[PDB]
């Protein structure tokens, strides 16, 4: 869950 | 301990140089974006685990975005600009059924960070403040957000007294705005929530997943 | 100008020396008439006209009540002390329906209370302040309880500094509790209409009238 | 309206 939020957190 | 209200004041400035619903929640989308690029700048938000980095975020960013647009209208006469460029009315906000929530947005908000002049610096610290929301469930470490929570404070208040020396209530007076936005920041949720049961009015990915449960 | 912390702790300690919602609303009534005379006690608010007076107790006798059980518990272990002499365990909560709440209130609220050994004078100090809130709708003179308001903290922090000097950032702790029980006197409010919608569990006549519109 | 709260703030 929460896709989006993980991705641009960890980039 | 590590918590320089200069760096606060830098991660502010570096993300912020015809139903109007549908416009207000095309901006909370577009402001998501920017407010995880706001969140890295925060002095050692980024050090915490990603789980709780997910946590905080989606525990404050109600309350986070409120506050910007909030602070960003100051300037402006009975409405809101939105991070889109387009201005709200209150009587457009009043004429699309959301006048309640858009009046206390002025009152609670807006009209008192205009009276006192609230800075950029301290509007930075108080969404640090927020961000450090050591009551997130399911933190890993709540003692530690606690710990950031207080640096944040502790050097806002050093700001505050050095810089507005003779209004010794300054400090209090901006964590006494907390409460308000606490209360405003639920009402629009559930707005939210309502407009996502409707259906209708178009609410992108980033706004939707921040809708997901927990 | 005229806020002493020790009329304030005098009103703390003049007005207070099988289903757990039921009993749990039956000392919330029971309670009511007691902070009226609180509040009668609180300096300079029976000058404020009667009209504002109402209003400010209808604005925040749910916070009020919250801070004023939770800080009595806090010599209890997982449970709650009624103002009628009853105690309610987190696993009775639990076992009525209504755990996630109870746990708000002993996680924010009892727990961060008992930690920082929050004493009766930032107690009073604290309900003071929900007290007189500026932000309360109808209020015929707003900047009058801005004012009260002021001095209460104002008389808050001379009291910490000088109670606590070890303590620096323990005012600014103080005041980041208010945020959580504005957010647990909401979700209350909402178990409150629920019940009363639902019917069955008795709610007395002076509870009732505060569920009464606005 | 709020009969009970004015009877108690007015005594
Ligand atoms: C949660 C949130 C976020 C706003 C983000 C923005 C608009 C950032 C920006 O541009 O800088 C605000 C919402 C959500 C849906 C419910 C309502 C209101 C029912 C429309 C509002 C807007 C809150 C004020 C303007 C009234
Ligand atoms: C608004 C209010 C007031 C409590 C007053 C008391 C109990 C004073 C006292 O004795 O000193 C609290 C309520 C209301 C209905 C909804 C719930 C909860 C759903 C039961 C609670 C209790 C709040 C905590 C204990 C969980």
């Amino acid at each position: 869950k929460h896709k989006i939020l993980h991705r641009l957190l960890q980039d | 301990e590590d918590m320089p209200v200069e760096r606060i004041l830098e991660a502010e400035l570096a993300v912020e140089p015809n139903d109007p619903v549908t416009n207000i929640c095309q901006a909370a989308d577009k402001q998501l974006f920017t407010l995880v690029e706001w969140a890295k700048r925060i002095p050692h938000f980024s050090e915490l685990p990603l789980d709780d980095q997910v946590i905080l975020l989606r525990a404050g960013w109600n309350e986070l975005l409120i506050a910007s647009f909030s602070h960003r209208s100051i300037a402006v006469k009975d409405g809101i600009l939105l991070a889109t460029g387009l201005h709200v009315h209150r009587n457009s906000a009043h004429s699309a059924g959301v006048g309640a929530i858009f009046d206390r947005v002025l009152t609670e908000l807006v009209s008192k960070m205009r009276d006192m002049q609230m800075d950029k610096t301290e509007l930075g610290c108080l969404r640090a403040i927020v961000l450090f929301n050591p009551d997130s469930k399911g933190l890993s470490n709540p003692a530690e957000v606690e710990a950031l929570r207080e640096k944040v404070y502790a050097s806002l208040e050093a700001y505050c007294k050095h810089k507005y020396p003779e209004q010794p209530g300054r400090f209090a007076k901006l964590l006494l705005r907390l409460p308000a936005l606490r209360s405003i920041g639920l009402k629009c949720l559930e707005h939210l929530f309502f407009f996502k049961l409707i259906g209708d009015t178009p609410i992108d990915t980033f706004l939707m997943e921040m809708l997901e449960a927990p």
